[PDB]
RNA sequence: GUACCGUGAGGGAAAGGUGAAAAGAACCCCGGGAGGGGAGUGAAAUAGAGCCUGAAACCGUGGGCUUACAAGCAGUCACGGCCCCGCAAGGGGUUGUGGCGUGCCUAUUGAAGCAUGAGCCGGCGACUCACGGUCGUGGGCGAGCUUAAGCCGUUGAGGC
RNA sequence: UGAGGGCGCGAGCGAUAACGUCCGCGUCCGAGCGCGGGAACAACCGAGACCGCCAGCUAAGGCCCCCAAGUCUGGGCUAA
RNA sequence: GCGGUAGGGGAGCGUUCCCGAUGCCGAUGAAGGCCGACCCGCGAGGGCGGCUGGAGGUAAGGGAAGUGCGAAUGCCGGCA
């Protein structure tokens, strides 16, 4: 019994070639630099979605220690006052009260500071 | 009033009455559970000892769910190693009610 | 969801420039270029201050700074690497070395440029009088 | 085949950005006096006839 | 309505003629006749009379009027073109492409 | 065993496909023809004659998005604008700015390598079978187990 | 599998040269060019990535701007 | 408990062919093709929906291999 290579080469290669769709030059219709750019980007997709842990972070702290900032103090005295005070709240984020209902950030700010010595 | 959840781990803002996404919670498809977890308040709360003590958060389980595919692939190249994964984090929609805090 | 900062609205400063040291004011001073100084901050847009600087040839530096201090500058050309020291760079247009000292301080995309462009020097005083002249220091 | 040689194949892209300017302009042309039909400046031209 | 005309299998390179195409595209049938018979290339002859065959079909099988038809489209695609051998220096032989065209023109109404 | 190659012995190919029926498109039209546009035949002409089905590279036409102070293995994450499907929320396409990012295989102590191989696409393409061993393994039998050639039968019927 | 390699340590050979060479103990790369620091830098510092989160705390290294975090506090030294 | 090359082990997907076939599916349209933002599986993949196409296809459960290609300055053809 023999068995020709058939459809199935054909199907995979489609397949792969729906992921390339979007990509620059061959390496959106060829299907070999499609596999190997579909390679790469998923890499960088799995790499990224840690990034994205640190870069949001990193955003969020630089808000919190500018509005922080306009109130006397710096990020470091905020966090020491703040995880000090004993409030736990606030995942960095959530400081976002910067931007929205400022007066709640400032009520913060002052028990970060009392309870901070 | 504004209001801090913090349930699957992390922490939300949440309005009196709003449509969210949180992580699996295992109740009912359509009861009522209370957030006993709990931060601030619309008119100024602050957490002293972490959790306020003498407040909650009422909401109904609007529906369980699952998260849209996430393929993760892994390659180190010259050494022919490639890894494909699909993934669907699920995921329950709380509808909020009442801030009864 | 993270605030996303809507359509801003410009904001213009008026910096002295008389006795203050060039490495520190031109470092606060790209700061207030950027946002990072109001809680809006979003690295993707760019919505900082227009910051202007007056009397710019009255900036002091330690040391023998004045004449030790070299700035390069390089022409396609063999040889062609010019190089002019402080002192001169004072004699004919002063701001040059603080807008060096900026530049050199600016995130380097195009945005960069852009709040490169957002900056005012003088050594006069006096400017565009314009309407905003909020001063600071 | 000898000394030079293209290392690579030149990309579309590349290839149309050449072809830029092979695009053709039309020809010139202005009515006659005699005919109503069109002749090119400064020539006679048959389905027609001239003066002295 | 829209008229149809294409003259296939001309013995002339697609790319060569294209520059022909391009310079009557969306133009008026006088126009067109005007330009075509003013212009210095080879591929002017076949477009030109494919044009005219075109307006022909348009007018006797579409009844439009001709005092108001145009170039609604018009382009050419490359037809199975003809592999010749070739000679060459030090018995090396390439072979030469004789390419051809199909050739598509197609008019319609004026406006309304 | 032709074309073609070789003085010669010899070498040695490609190339199958309308439709049930030719009913193979009269006549009119443009054209020197070629080729088309009607009309007509047919279930279908996107079955129009190397004609069933018509993939990919490749070449074009129209449209949506986008670019001419910008440094890039061409992606990715984020937010934003324009465009589009949808009551809703959402989703599709594109890419502006921002963060990050040294192709694939091979050979290697080691590669992003200025080491090797691939222009691109499609199809062919590489761990088998026979007998004899060896452990494991699913069963039949057990101090026993099993037949080989062959003969009888049948014509996918087994038995001796 | 039987070309191994770098680093630290103890010796031989060389010249108390080598990104040299040959052994001994350990280590990491190799097989971790996966992640943070050392500007970039296989094997030096930190640390063993099943997957998802716009949660938190730490490591080396750092906390003036590019670039996240003190132009922090207290006390000396250096003028190149 | 779960980095991983050589390597060993386990569990699966698809292609052709046979039993299941004097069967069942197919003009109310088989195989193949094009399209998808839908459904299921970790994945190879299976399913549904629209379009094309025009005569074949083969369940559940088993059986047998000319059985899966991206590279060989691979072979044939097509086209840059
Ligand atoms: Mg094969
Ligand atoms: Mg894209
Ligand atoms: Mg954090
Ligand atoms: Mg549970
Ligand atoms: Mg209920
Ligand atoms: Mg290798
Ligand atoms: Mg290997
Ligand atoms: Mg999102
Ligand atoms: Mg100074
Ligand atoms: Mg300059
Ligand atoms: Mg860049
Ligand atoms: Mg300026
Ligand atoms: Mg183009
Ligand atoms: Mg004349
Ligand atoms: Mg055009
Ligand atoms: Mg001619
Ligand atoms: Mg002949
Ligand atoms: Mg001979
Ligand atoms: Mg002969
Ligand atoms: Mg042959
Ligand atoms: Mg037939
Ligand atoms: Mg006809
Ligand atoms: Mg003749
Ligand atoms: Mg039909
Ligand atoms: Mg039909
Ligand atoms: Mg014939
Ligand atoms: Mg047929
Ligand atoms: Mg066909
Ligand atoms: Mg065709
Ligand atoms: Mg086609
Ligand atoms: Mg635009
Ligand atoms: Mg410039
Ligand atoms: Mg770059
Ligand atoms: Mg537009
Ligand atoms: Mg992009
Ligand atoms: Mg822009
Ligand atoms: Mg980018
Ligand atoms: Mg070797
Ligand atoms: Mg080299
Ligand atoms: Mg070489
Ligand atoms: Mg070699
Ligand atoms: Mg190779
Ligand atoms: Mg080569
Ligand atoms: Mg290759
Ligand atoms: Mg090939
Ligand atoms: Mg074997
Ligand atoms: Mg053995
Ligand atoms: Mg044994
Ligand atoms: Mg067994
Ligand atoms: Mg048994
Ligand atoms: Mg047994
Ligand atoms: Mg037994
Ligand atoms: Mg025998
Ligand atoms: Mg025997
Ligand atoms: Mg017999
Ligand atoms: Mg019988
Ligand atoms: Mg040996
Ligand atoms: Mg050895
Ligand atoms: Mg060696
Ligand atoms: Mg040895
Ligand atoms: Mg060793
Ligand atoms: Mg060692
Ligand atoms: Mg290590
Ligand atoms: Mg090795
Ligand atoms: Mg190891
Ligand atoms: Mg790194
Ligand atoms: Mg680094
Ligand atoms: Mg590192
Ligand atoms: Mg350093
Ligand atoms: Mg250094
Ligand atoms: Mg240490
Ligand atoms: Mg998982
Ligand atoms: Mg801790
Ligand atoms: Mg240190
Ligand atoms: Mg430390
Ligand atoms: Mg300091
Ligand atoms: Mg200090
Ligand atoms: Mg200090
Ligand atoms: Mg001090
Ligand atoms: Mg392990
Ligand atoms: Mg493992
Ligand atoms: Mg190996
Ligand atoms: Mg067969
Ligand atoms: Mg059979
Ligand atoms: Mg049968
Ligand atoms: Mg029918
Ligand atoms: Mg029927
Ligand atoms: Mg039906
Ligand atoms: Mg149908
Ligand atoms: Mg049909
Ligand atoms: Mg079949
Ligand atoms: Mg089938
Ligand atoms: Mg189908
Ligand atoms: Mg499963
Ligand atoms: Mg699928
Ligand atoms: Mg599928
Ligand atoms: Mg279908
Ligand atoms: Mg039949
Ligand atoms: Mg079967
Ligand atoms: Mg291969
Ligand atoms: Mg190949
Ligand atoms: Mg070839
Ligand atoms: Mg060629």
């Amino acid at each position: 019994p023999r068995a020709k290579t058939g459809v199935v080469r054909r199907r995979k290669h489609k397949k792969i070639l729906k992921l390339a769709k979007g990509y620059w030059g061959l390496r959106s219709k060829s299907f070999r630099k499609a596999r190997e750019t579909l390679f790469a980007a998923g890499n960088y997709a799995y790499a990224h979605r840690k990034r994205r842990k640190r870069d949001f972070r990193r955003l969020w702290i630089v808000r919190i220690n500018a509005a922080c900032r306009q109130h006397g103090l710096n990020y470091s005295t905020f966090i020491h006052g703040l995880k000090k005070a004993g409030i736990e709240v606030d995942r960095k984020n959530l400081a976002d009260l910067a931007v929205r209902e400022p007066q709640v950030f400032a009520e913060l700010v002052e028990r970060a500071k009392a309870a901070q010595g | 009033m504004f209001a801090i959840v913090k349930t699957g781990g992390k922490q939300y803002r949440v309005e009196p009455g709003l449509k969210l996404r949180v992580e699996k919670l295992d109740a009912e498809p359509g009861a009522t559970v209370e957030l006993p977890v709990l931060l601030l308040g619309g008119e100024k709360t602050v957490v002293g000892t972490p959790v306020v003590e003498g407040a909650s958060v009422v909401a109904e389980v609007l529906g369980h769910g699952r998260g849209k595919k996430i393929l993760v692939s892994k390659f180190k190249a010259k050494v022919q190693y490639r890894r494909k994964k699909g993934h669907r984090q699920p995921y329950t929609e709380l509808l909020i009610k009442e801030i009864r805090g | 969801k993270t605030y996303v900062p809507k359509q801003v609205e410009p904001r213009w400063v008026l910096i002295d420039a008389e006795g203050k040291t060039l490495g520190r004011l031109a470092t606060k001073i790209a700061t207030l270029l950027r946002g990072k100084h109001r809680p809006d901050w979003t690295p993707n847009v760019a919505m900082g201050d227009f910051v202007v600087v007056v009397n710019a040839d009255k900036i002091r530096v330690t040391g023998k700074k004045l004449e030790q201090k070299i700035y390069t500058r390089y022409s396609g050309y063999p040889g062609g690497l010019k190089k002019i020291p402080l002192e001169k760079m004072l004699a004919t247009h002063p701001e040059r070395v603080l807008e060096h000292a900026v530049k050199g301080m600016l995130p380097k995309g195009p945005l960069g440029r852009r709040l490169f462009k957002r900056l005012k020097v003088y050594a006069g005083p006096d400017h565009p009088h314009q309407a905003q002249r909020p001063e600071k220091l | 085949a000898k000394h030079p040689v293209p290392k690579k194949k030149t990309s579309k892209a590349r290839r149309d950005a050449r072809r830029s300017h092979h695009a053709l302009t039309p020809p010139i042309l202005v009515p006659c006096p005699e005919c109503k039909a069109m002749k090119p400046p400064h020539t006679v031209c048959p389905e027609c006839g001239y003066y002295a | 309505m829209e008229a149809k005309a294409i003259a296939r299998y001309v013995r002339i390179s697609p790319r060569k003629v294209r520059l022909v195409v391009d310079l009557i595209r969306g133009k008026s049938l006088e126009e067109a006749r005007n330009i075509l018979r003013y212009t210095n290339k080879r591929g002017a002859y076949f477009v030109a009379k494919v044009l005219e065959s075109a307006a022909a079909n348009a007018v006797n099988n579409h009844d439009m009027l001709e005092d108001r038809l145009y170039v609604k489209a018009a382009y050419v695609d490359e037809g199975p073109a003809l592999k010749r051998v070739l000679p060459r220096a030090r018995g090396r032989a390439d072979i030469i492409k004789k390419r051809t065209s199909h050739i598509t023109v197609i008019l319609g109404e004026k406006h309304g």
